[PDB]
């Protein structure tokens, strides 16, 4: 429920 | 608006190979300082890393590691790096493959064909104030494809601790571990994000090869030119979070988040 | 004569050159090693890294004021502005050192930060007539220089103690109980190939950089004196080592005031 | 005593 960043 | 100021020689302190100077041509906001500067990555609680040099995967090649006999290009299908330390334009760009850097377990000279991460943050960036985007990062010299711009540098933390960390704006997945450049970071967590970036982000191995644990090397895709905001692609599992906020201000007409 | 054998022992991994020269018989470079040039392990030795247990100081300087914290933990900062050991400082009985770090406020090039940059000297891996390899500078190196660190594989203890090779053992601590050790048998740098001497020319400081976990000091040779171009670089490995290497054969540092001949 | 040989500080 957080904002991750994606490779 | 105001002459450009500058308001830091280098917001690095010296701990890159050049100085990153940030300046504002926008506002009077300072040089963002609610963080600390660190060039490579830290832990706070312990990550247990396999460091166990007797586990590298290493090369036993006796020229520059330019032939296809070398491990280490094995590992990473081939090595991807020309003479200048550019990704070959066969690179995929949409689905990179993980890069295996040499390492000091490989026979081969440290200035091998197969170390350009490695090396570390080479080109002029400066972090410096946009119009409607807080801070952003741009170039202050032509980079042409392929070329290493920076990693994405941070804290190391499990997957459970960064579904707790209150700011979630500078969390980025491995696959899970993640980085989080909230508290600790580099150039790389003032990165905006573009629709059509001319950044890319590849997974990486140089001095352990624990999968765990890539480290993440941004990539041109194309030509930057000098003067060029820099951008990548924040993902959906950025965007289904983040969108429910505020909406994607790339300004791309290819923008995929307004 | 002098063969040329090796133009660099460490394959690029230091800020110069190491090479290696052999004027005494026909062996070539050493190769039952792998060079490398910082500490590593096997066994995992969880040196403690959290960046939130580093100490580090808050100085708006270049950190040469008695103010700075990292000095304090020094007992003071020891470096001069040329990055040598002032004329006080104790090389019979050496305090532990804290460089600066990267939680510190100062900047990369501040006053407190030596050991953290590498080896600078002009050094050459050479035969000796009898003693196998041994390593000399090839320049004058005044007095209180950083010369070189002991480098290789960390260890415990116990793992030390049943290591068949024991030429290349150096205790990072002194104590019972909770210890440990670096093997540069089977990795290590330039500094496991430097010979004994009974009058030293090189005495080994604990320091602290990147991490201040206690159980592991870093192993810095400093110069006692000035060393001369030409000179073979010695320090005293100690009675822990002559206890068991003198019941095999006797020390030929050729010091008048030899001890272990 | 111990069983190896130690350089020791
Ligand atoms: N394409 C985009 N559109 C709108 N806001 C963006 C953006 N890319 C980054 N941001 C803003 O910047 C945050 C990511 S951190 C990037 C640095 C940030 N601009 C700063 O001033 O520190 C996002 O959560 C969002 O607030
Ligand atoms: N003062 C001294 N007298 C005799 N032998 C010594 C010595 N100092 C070092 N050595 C030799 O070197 C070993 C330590 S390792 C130092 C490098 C070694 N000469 C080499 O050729 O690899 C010792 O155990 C001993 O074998
Ligand atoms: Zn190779
Ligand atoms: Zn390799
Ligand atoms: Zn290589
Ligand atoms: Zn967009
Ligand atoms: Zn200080
Ligand atoms: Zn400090
Ligand atoms: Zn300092
Ligand atoms: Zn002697």
């Amino acid at each position: 429920q957080t904002a991750r960043k994606s490779t | 608006s105001p002459v450009e100021r500058i308001v830091s020689r280098d917001i690095a302190r010296g701990y890159e190979r050049i100085p990153i100077p940030c300046v504002n041509a926008v506002d009077s906001e300072p040089c963002p300082s609610n963080y600390k500067y660190v060039s490579q990555n830290c832990v706070t609680s312990p990550m247990n890393i396999d460091r166990n040099i007797t586990h590298l995967q290493y090369c036993v090649c006796i020229d520059d590691c330019s032939s296809s006999n070398c491990m280490c290009g094995q590992l990473s299908m081939r090595c991807w790096y020309d003479k200048d330390g550019r990704l070959l334009p066969e690179f995929n760009m949409a689905e990179p493959p993980l890069i295996f850097e040499c390492n000091h377990a490989c026979s081969c000279w440290r200035n091998c064909r197969n170390r350009v991460v490695q090396n570390g943050l080479r080109a002029r960036l400066q972090l410096y104030r946009t119009r409607d985007m807080g801070w952003g990062v741009r170039s202050l010299q032509d980079i042409p494809p392929g070329t290493f711009v920076c990693e994405y540098v941070g804290e190391l933390i499990s997957d459970s601790e960064a579904d707790v960390r209150e700011e979630d704006s500078y969390l980025f997945d491995l696959d899970v571990y993640c980085i989080d450049a909230r508290f600790y970071g580099n150039v790389s967590r003032f990165i905006n994000h573009h629709c059509e970036p001319n950044l890319v982000p590849v997974r990486v191995f140089m001095a352990h090869q624990d999968l765990r644990f890539p480290r993440i090397a941004f990539f041109s895709t194309r030509l930057i030119e000098a003067g060029e905001q820099l951008g990548f692609d924040a993902g959906e599992r950025f965007w289904d979070i983040k969108g429910k906020l505020f909406s994607c201000r790339c300004g791309s007409p290819k923008c995929r988040h307004s």
